[PDB]
């Protein structure tokens, strides 16, 4: 009944924490690699952003889940749920720079290159959407009682039809559409490498391609699930009362892999 | 090089009339202007300064606000517009130029300036007699004294000596209490000990026959002394 | 510091207008064009400067025709250019070892390592008029046999373009046996009545910047 | 869970 | 009588040698064992010159040690001020291919050159506000390399055309013509008697030339590559060079022997520019390796490294009175260590 | 012709550069470190000034 530690949380939050340290280290490695060209300063801010995240969400996640029920305050909880949303898009906008900046070279090398305001266009603006998207957690979050206590959305949205339409939103700006122009752009990079085509041209078309199919591989394999259990609470949000403790538990913990993929695959994949 | 500066006339108390200087011979985008004002049978005293790109404008405490100053860089024109006039601004407006990088000659030439009829904390600076009959290769030496200590940290004095021959504009003579100005003669000699320094020339002659004047370009407002008339 | 403020005054315009005019030029792509006295030294585009358009792109070349020869210092100069532009003249046959031992020199130069080299075998015609009478080729010429995959211009003659495909063999073979894959030449045939070069300038320098892109992004 | 999880350690 | 003139250079180089030989009792390296070290010159870039946009070419220090001159591939020449890191002028280039500039000893004018076989002489005391080229001196065939002013009437111009040539700015005719080298000569420095001057060229050797007389003096081949840059030490009687084999070599006039090879294994660069420190005990010197070295002239081991650039380092000075050092490099800024 | 002018040129050079004197090279090294030595406190650069009188800090 009221939310309390089963079995099925104590592993969660120690998985967590395990996460936040590879996580650390691992991007903590790959900015030491970066820092010893436009692509770097791309990379090194996506893994100081994924630091970001590390160091702000998987510490909150755990520190509810291994010590339950939110009191900090109703401003402390507006800001926290401000910095969570904020650090999960900062790598999507992220991502999807990257591809733009690698579509623009490749596709319309002569002119693309001529103009390097977007060296630093493109970086502001994934922080400002980042941050001017992030927002709207302010005004729903805050602390709930009643005696027990948690931070939640309830009451803030009128209707589930908002909360339907507020986590479409997110999800949009989170999981879709980056996806979507990452395998766009580098959809029109393989279009052009066939249309010279038709020496190295072969190497990197197979390069992208596996790029592609990987970069997309992660993606998907760390938001499917939690969006799974999202999308089967968002639309029928019985199914906590259709209890499945340990589906409660462990699916979210593949998200934070994200922070832990983008380092290895980067890496291997770039440089 | 030469200056030319408009205006003259007379001018009813309370009215405005604006004064035009036209110039012709040098990169006038690269100089910038000054105004300094002489009330008939008296002193020098600063007016304005309107730097390159205008973005640099001082005024005198005298005349902020009513007087503003202008430069118009594509056709060499410069204007020092006046709104409100009074007695004590009846004084003959002239122009003078100035670039500033290491090595410059700031207050190197000046151009004639048109006669203006009406109908605390500044560096204050004194100079010691109205007057000193002198003999031709006489070497008189003139002194000053400063309120201030011009020796700013870097090192550099910042005086500026004069010359108003009878009738003729002022001719910078030394710049930096030290240095000498190019087309003057070698015999002028600056010296100085930090306070108040002093003027020398080796032997007088014809040309060197007029008042001299003292400049403290320390901070933004520039004080004169009361000029020295020599005669013979 | 009442002086020093103009000073830095003076320095802030100085500042300005140095960015002004790296801002006007750095959009312009270069070209160092350089060649035997024989060839079509200036024919190809129709110190010495020159500058044409195309495609809403503006090439910069230039033309030294200042120094006898041992290149090997005012080079150094040019290793930001983004295309080098080698003219050959393929009639003269007494004068093809000396533009062969030319074309080694320039791509095996230490300062020019990433920069890419068109090569334009000038005076086809000539070469089509002059293969015939009292033209041993000196080198070996019998072992060679036209490519069966050659896509010859149509009514050219298999003595035309079995000569004309050695000529371009032995430059491309020059070309690819030193270098690493940093740099590759781009042949080509032109004669003086051709007017089409500036396109095929345009399409080497596009090949060429994508390439760079494609090393600078590791794909 | 950047959704709130029921009363649940979101 | 080929053979006969053959023999008798034979004959005179091999005389030459014999005396080179007889004259070098020792090695300033054994005299240097009992001299104490200089240890370990930690340099850091006091000031950063900001305002060139593509690379610099060369540069030179005001004979008051406040002003510096600049000259970069953008046709751009800059009077800098090291003191406040602020711009005085920034003079337009005819020509954007630029490989020499001059600072006048009396501060009044400025020299360029570059491929356009031609040198400009500026003048940065004018009346109108605005630097003018007085003269344009283009007698050359080939490509100019170093020019140096002697006085505010005569400037010195090294061409790749093999001839060195004195100037007069006035007639902006060539008073003197120094025809000897065989190749390009790229870089000379003058002597501070300014009766002399040095020049080094791309066969491999040096040259010393009286500016009087316009017979050359000497002529050293220690070089097994091209000679950059030349310095010239401030005792008046040696000159460091600086060779694109990794190697910097040293040579006094009175001996006419080599006297040092500052080199190393682990650098297989070039060596761009050279410089004296005021005491003669730093010898710096620039290196391709996007770094430059404070060598120690007397020991000949390094002292010193100042790992600013991160490209070519291009040009090299130490002011007339020793208190700073600057270094330009194709990285398109100027940092002056201290 | 030309070569034959070139020689003399090389020849006439070389007799010229033979033609000057020269001292022993142990007495330039004792000049060069004489020299080293006299002006070892006039150089900033091998003796760090203070950083009072330095102009840059």
């Amino acid at each position: 009944n009221l939310p309390t530690l089963t079995l099925s949380g104590k592993i969660r939050v120690t998985v967590t924490f395990f996460l936040f340290l590879l996580s650390t280290a691992f991007n903590a490695s790959f900015l030491l690699k970066l820092q010893k060209s436009r692509m770097k300063v791309l990379l090194k801010h996506l893994t100081l952003a994924n630091l970001l995240e590390t160091l702000i969400v998987m510490p909150l996640d755990g520190m509810w889940n291994i010590t339950v029920q939110w009191y900090a305050g109703e401003f402390l909880c507006k800001v926290l749920s401000y910095l969570k949303l904020f650090s999960m898009y900062a790598p999507a906008f992220m991502m999807v720079v990257i591809s733009l900046d690698r579509s623009l070279a490749i596709t319309r090398p002569l002119a693309v290159k001529s103009n390097s305001r977007l060296g630093r266009f493109m970086i502001g603006l994934a922080w400002l959407l980042s941050s001017i998207f992030a927002g709207p957690q302010l005004y729903i979050f805050r602390m709930i009682h009643l005696g027990f206590s948690q931070c939640v959305t309830h009451g803030s949205f009128p209707q589930w039809w908002h909360q339907a339409f507020y986590n479409f939103f997110t999800f949009s700006c989170l999981f879709i559409i980056p996806l979507l122009i990452m395998l766009i752009c580098n959809a029109k990079i393989m279009f052009t490498l066939t249309r010279v085509l038709q020496n190295n041209i072969p190497r990197a078309r197979l390069r992208t391609l596996k790029m592609t199919v990987a970069f997309a591989a992660s993606f998907i394999v760390c938001w499917t699930p939690y969006y799974v259990l999202g999308i089967w609470y968002w639309f029928d949000p019985e199914m906590v009362n259709r209890v499945s403790d340990p589906v409660n538990h462990f699916f979210f913990l593949f998200a934070f892999l994200n922070p832990c993929f983008d380092p290895l695959i980067y890496g291997y994949f770039s440089l | 090089v030469q200056l030319v500066e408009s205006g003259g006339g007379l001018v009813q108390p309370g009215g405005s009339r604006k004064l035009s200087c036209s110039a012709s011979g040098f990169a006038f985008s690269s100089f910038g202007m000054h105004w300094v004002r002489q009330a008939p049978e008296k002193g020098l005293e600063w007016v304005a300064y309107i730097s390159s790109g205008s973005g640099t404008i001082y005024y005198a405490d005298t005349v902020k606000g009513r007087f503003t100053i202008s430069r118009d860089d594509p056709k060499n024109t410069l204007f020092l517009q006046m709104t409100s006039l009074r007695s004590e601004d009846t004084a003959m407006y002239y122009c003078v130029r100035s670039i500033y990088y290491y090595g410059s000659s700031p207050f190197d030439f000046w151009g004639q300036g048109t006669t203006l009829t009406v109908s605390s904390a500044d560096i204050v600076m004194t100079q010691a007699t109205s007057s000193v009959p002198v003999t031709p290769g006489e070497s008189v030496s003139i002194s000053c004294r400063s309120s201030k200590s011009l020796l700013h940290s870097n090192g550099n004095t910042y005086l500026y000596w004069f010359l108003q021959r009878p009738g003729q504009s002022p001719q910078l003579l030394i710049y930096r209490m030290s240095n000498l100005a190019s087309g003057v003669p070698d015999r002028f000699s600056g010296s100085g000990s930090g306070t108040a320094f002093t003027l020398t020339i080796s032997r007088l002659e014809a040309e060197d026959v007029g008042v001299y004047y003292c400049m403290q370009h320390l901070e933004y407002p520039l004080t004169f002394g009361a000029g020295t008339k020599l005669e013979l | 510091s009442a002086e020093d403020k103009a000073a830095a005054e003076r320095s802030k315009m100085i500042d300005k207008n140095l960015r002004e005019d790296g801002e006007k030029a750095r959009r312009t792509l270069r070209l160092l064009l350089l060649g035997a006295d024989n060839s079509g030294k200036s024919t190809i585009v129709k110190i010495f400067e020159t500058k044409f358009q195309v495609d809403k792109v503006n090439f910069h070349m230039f033309d030294v025709g200042g120094q006898r020869d041992e290149r090997r210092k005012w080079i150094q100069c040019f290793n930001d250019v983004t295309a080098i532009i080698f003219v050959v003249d393929s009639s003269d046959y007494n004068r093809l070892q000396e533009a062969l031992n030319d074309f080694k020199s320039i791509w095996n130069n230490r300062w020019l390592r990433t920069i890419s080299v068109i090569l334009f075998l000038n005076k086809q015609d000539l070469l089509a008029e002059k293969v015939s009478k009292i033209e041993d080729y000196f080198p070996e010429f019998a072992r060679y046999t036209t490519p069966e995959d050659a896509t010859p211009e149509p009514g050219e003659d298999p003595r035309v373009t079995r000569a004309k495909y050695f000529i371009r063999k032995e430059f491309v073979d020059i070309s690819t046996a030193s270098g690493d894959g940093r740099h590759i030449c781009y042949p080509h045939f032109t004669c003086a009545v051709d007017t089409e070069n500036a396109r095929r300038i345009f399409n080497d320098c596009k090949d060429i910047i994508l390439q760079m892109n494609l090393r600078e992004y590791n794909l | 869970q950047h959704w709130s999880y029921g009363l649940r350690p979101g | 009588e080929l053979d006969q003139l053959r023999q008798e250079a034979e004959q005179l180089k091999n005389q030459i040698r014999d005396a080179r030989k007889a004259c070098a009792d020792a090695t300033l390296s054994q005299i240097t064992n009992n001299i104490d070290p200089v240890g370990r010159i930690q340099m850091r870039t006091r000031r950063t010159l900001r305002g060139h946009l593509a690379k610099i070419y060369a540069m030179h220090w005001g004979t008051d040690s406040r002003l510096l001159v600049s000259a970069s591939q953008d046709g751009k020449l800059i009077i800098w001020d090291s003191y406040t890191t602020n711009k005085v002028h920034a003079i337009p280039l005819r020509s954007s291919w630029v490989m020499t500039c001059a600072y006048a000893p009396s501060g009044n004018y400025v020299a360029c050159g570059g491929l356009d076989n031609i040198c400009s002489i500026y003048n940065l005391k004018t009346r109108e506000g605005n630097v003018r080229v007085s003269r344009e001196l283009a007698g050359h065939t080939g490509y100019l390399s170093c020019c140096r002013f002697l006085d505010d009437n005569q400037i010195v111009t090294s061409s790749g055309d093999t001839t060195c040539a004195l100037w007069d700015i006035e007639t902006g005719q060539q008073t003197t013509t120094f025809t000897g080298h065989t190749g390009d000569v790229m870089s000379l420095s003058l002597a501070p008697d300014t009766r002399l001057f040095v020049s080094g060229a791309c066969d491999a050797s040096a040259k010393l030339w009286d500016v009087r007389e316009g017979m050359c003096r000497q002529t050293f081949t220690g070089h097994e590559s091209d000679i950059n840059a030349i310095c010239f030490f401030p005792n008046g009687n040696a000159f460091a060079t600086g060779s694109d084999d990794a190697t910097c070599r040293l040579f006094d006039l009175r001996a006419d022997q080599e006297l040092m090879t500052y080199s190393h294994d682990n650098i297989i660069c070039g060596i761009t520019s050279v410089s004296f420190s005021k005491s003669g005990r730093l010898l710096l010197a620039g290196y391709d390796d996007f770094n430059c070295n404070v060598w120690d002239a007397l020991k000949a081991d390094r002292a010193g490294v100042l790992a600013g650039h991160d490209n070519r380092v291009s040009c090299l000075g130490v002011t007339d009175d020793g208190m700073a050092v600057a270094t330009g490099s194709w990285d398109s800024f100027l940092k002056i260590w201290n | 012709t030309a070569s034959i002018a070139q020689a003399r040129k090389l020849v006439e050079q070389l007799k010229m550069e033979a033609n000057i004197d020269r001292i022993k090279v142990s007495k330039a090294a004792a000049d060069l470190m004489a020299y080293c030595e006299a002006h070892a406190k006039e150089d900033p650069l091998l003796t760090p000034v203070p950083a009072s009188e330095n102009p840059f800090r």
